[PDB]
């Protein structure tokens, strides 16, 4: 579950939360894909 | 829940606008593990093997064998919860707001949710990127008036049991006394048995406007950069080296690797700012909004990080 | 402590559902509105169910126990962990159970806050009224019930 | 496993011979819950609610209303492992030993397994009985050279903070005396609000003699019951006798509120895994049981001790 | 509903693990009879006849015929809301406090809402028993600091009209003036053609403990129960003991007709609609209760009050 | 309208209160069945 | 699992063990139910 996936609908607040910190831990983890020092 | 909380999806609309925290570029990809905690501590246990005597030969018959032991450690991190509030413009009354050229109240400054929660995330963010490079939270330029926090909440800057380099006022304009302080400090380092690591140097932009000097006679095709990387590699193994430039910082020269064995961030997972369901309403058009962020999740170990302060006094 | 940590052997006896309530650990207050004003602030000491002043000293002003006047509220409620005091500001109602200095407090006696936040029979800054008689909880702790109702002019 | 493991497969058959302990006699069927461990410690957590002041009318407008708070205490119980050897002969070497009647040495003292691990188990239930009434653990009738214990580690007998009267040496043999001691002891017993439950009385064998002696047409026996049925709501009181006691009353209520039992699930005896085994006909084997998980609320046990000199 | 009130679904859950109130054992089933009403007064009619003159034999031609008249009477009675407030945490935030094998900050003493309502519920159940059995509405040992309640709601000790009786203080511990007094209110009991059914005597624990002394091989117990039975026609007399009284003794039948209890069916403790939420994880909630309902007949309650100064 | 029947589902809290009311009216009634003096 | 349910075929020493277990509390359970005060 992640706001990234439109797919996801989410039913409550305790779902929107967690979607949220899946889409952090995603855009670090493409974030650290994409780095080039 | 989008068919019913606007806020909610305001937030969910807006998030991907917010940009990436600068602190991932002090870390390696696998150095940084979220854990599931809000506020409270969680303890970490390490295991070590060694040996009692020499090995037992095993000829003809014996019954009597050398013994390996054990031992172990145990390390306590502390997490702290903490919230900030902002006033905002409510869904229902935007419309009596909306301008031309943009929508808010300018004389009252009141903005719309989406663009109030964006700027409030951008500070606190930066708040958090401070307080991962320092190990302090103000917001005064003086750093006075800090807020008390737990122990065992440290930054890569207070983490104690380092080695610390004081460089005097007086050779505060001296590029070899900066550097033989840093190889002073590099030569106190102790890496241990994991000493093949890429190594990181955080530095101040006065400092690496510095670096850039020609060595000194002045030389030519040479760098006190160049002079300071072939260094770290004297003992990093011929390892890869990095340098990067933080405003944060003042005449201070950060060096420590980048091994996850050595030094570990395990912030919370509710670390970065995240909406509170709570929301103050009233019979006007101004409404009340909370952003909840989570501090703390450094570990690393001992006499393993250096750190140069360059005194002006 | 508020709730001290201590495993026992046996289970306390508190079956009776009369005279349950006069206890150190009962924190906020009898009598509570929703529209009670509450700030966290950092403490040192034990200000527990006592009356606080704000020091500043480099970091922030803290809340230490204290009175007269210097009174700026009554704490009550404290998180050990995070080492944070609930207080209400002087400018709210209150109606609770707050440290006694000793077993000498009568029912409709008139109260004073002293230097170490305990309260006193009476000079008086605020407006401190007793309900009940002062009861021992502990060693020399003296626990009384008291309404206090802002300030008192002159 | 049943294949390969014949001691398992004669456990599993023999199991059902041991007689139920004598302990589950002196509880209520809701007073013991089983606890997942062996050895350690265990925290058992209680939380209890109380009113702050009397209840607020709603009437017209009102914002403050009054409140009801909450409380917890944390017990801590501990748990013991022990563990007995035996020997018996070897299932290879039992058809030597297969005489009519009977198997085994009566010379030297030898049975199977199966025998030697349904004997042993009911010796071990006995010791864990004695425990579990008692508080202590030993082998000899004089009760010395009684094994270290854990604290939080407590019995019927000699659970602390309890009410504890005592019986001089000089009117050691008058009941009047002793009934005066059990009446205050009964005074002082705290049972608070849950006082309508039944009771158990637990007497040695000395004071059964002396209880159904003539009052002084009625017995000391009768005049007991209706003594702790005036406190008990007029509920049942139960009488047991038990050799296990000497000069002493137990008295309590059977309330799962009041007197809890959480033992291991392992405390009953267990085969171990581990057989020595040997080239000789001789096999040893091991029984693993815990001890520990009594649980009480403070005033409520009477324990009368009557002086012998 | 369930799917959007979290508080309500769980109150829904745990509803039925509060346990039934004691006072049902004070009321024979068909004294019982729910109202509809949450405040205020509520009137009742009791409709009666009577005979005129003799009966009209009839014989030829007639037309004078005795009459039956008839006669009402109306009693009112005052109900009371009560209400109580309780903090516990919000449903979001128990993933953070679910420590092992229990729920909730030991440190804070902060608690799930289902738990939370259930002690609270018990805690309501308890005080509105207490209510009940003695008309007024305290939370200390010493029954003062009392609630101030409307007229027209009483308990069985306070109802007015009834028989009372008073032992003096120099009397306080000889039950043979205690059974003169009481045999002197049983004597005063007005009972009329509704005699024969059961009666309910309340005690405190000193009374039991005094009732249970031998009669001066009888009891007194015996002989107060022999005493009741003589008056109402040799049926059931049942005694129970309270620690809720003090030196105070109950006596009254169990007939519908005599006394009745009109509790508002919204007596027993109900959640409120509203709760309380913040930026916290604390949350409150609200509980509702009623009091009020007990009606009676003139002289068919027996109050003893034993005095102690 | 009772908490005790497992196909009940309350619509709104009126409904609620009233099934609370109608579950402890059924709770007396069987306490009275099952006592015994 | 039982050791008194003749259908069960343990498959090792800890499924034996909790056998054992199960089997003394279903003892317990039928001693109190078989008991008469």
């Amino acid at each position: 579950a992640s706001l990234l996936d439109s797919n996801f609908v989410p039913i409550n607040f305790t779902e929107f939360v967690q979607a949220i910190s899946n889409t952090y831990k995603q855009r670090r983890i493409q974030f650290y894909e994409n780095l080039k020092r | 829940l989008f068919d019913e909380n606007y806020y909610a999806k305001a937030v969910a609309n807006i998030i991907g606008e917010v940009k990436d925290p600068i602190m991932y570029k002090w870390f390696s990809p696998d150095q940084i593990e979220d854990v599931d905690l809000q506020m409270g501590y969680q303890k970490t246990v390490k295991w070590d093997a060694f040996l009692n005597a020499n090995p037992t030969t095993i000829a003809n018959e014996v019954n009597t064998i050398s013994t390996i032991g054990f031992s172990s450690e145990v390390v306590r991190l502390n997490y702290l919860k903490l919230q900030y509030k902002f006033r905002h413009l409510k869904q229902t009354s935007e419309k009596f707001y909306t301008s031309d050229s943009y929508i808010g109240d300018i004389n009252n400054n009141l903005l719309p949710f989406a663009q109030a929660y964006k700027l409030a995330s951008s500070e606190i963010i930066k708040l958090i990127n401070h307080f991962v490079l320092t190990g302090t939270v103000s917001i005064q330029k003086d750093g006075k008036n800090q807020k008390r926090l737990l122990p065992n909440m440290y930054g890569l800057l207070n983490m104690p049991e380092q080695i610390k380099e004081e460089v005097a006022s007086g050779d505060k304009d001296k590029m070899d006394k900066i550097f033989e302080k840093i190889e002073a400090g590099l030569s106190k380092l102790e890496l241990g048995d994991e000493f093949s690591t890429p190594m990181m140097v955080i530095v101040d932009p006065a400092t690496s406007l510095k670096l850039v000097k020609p060595y000194a006679a002045a030389s030519s095709c040479e760098k006190w950069e160049d002079v300071l990387i072939q260094t770290i590699k004297a003992i990093n193994n011929r390892e890869d080296v990095y340098i990067e430039t933080s405003n944060l910082l003042k005449h201070k020269i950060l060096i420590y690797p980048l091994n996850s064995e050595l030094i570990k961030f395990k912030p919370s997972k509710y670390m970065l700012p995240t909406p509170n369901e709570q929301v103050d309403k009233d019979s006007t058009d101004v409404a009340h909004s909370y952003i909840d962020f989570v501090l703390g999740g450094l570990l690393a170990t001992r006499k393993t990080i250096l750190q140069v302060n360059i005194k002006q006094s | 402590m508020k709730n001290p940590q201590h495993d026992a052997s046996l289970l306390s006896n508190s079956n009776e559902f009369r005279d349950k309530n006069v206890e150190f650990f009962a924190s906020g207050g009898t009598r509570t509105s929703k529209f009670d004003k509450l700030e966290n602030h950092p403490f040192l000491g034990y200000p527990y169910k006592r009356g606080v002043k704000r020091v500043i000293q480099h970091y922030e002003p803290h809340v230490e126990a204290g009175g007269g006047e210097d009174l700026y509220g009554i704490c009550i409620d404290i998180d050990e962990f995070s080492k944070t005091a609930t207080i209400v500001p002087i400018t709210n109602n209150f109606e609770g159970y707050l440290v006694a200095k000793d077993s000498t407090v009568k029912v409709k006696d008139k109260l004073i806050f002293n230097k170490d936040g305990a309260l006193e029979k009476v000079k008086a800054t605020i407006n401190a009224t007793a309900l009940t008689d002062a009861k021992q909880i502990s060693n020399e702790v003296y626990l009384v019930k008291v309404a206090v109702f802002g300030n008192k002019a002159m």
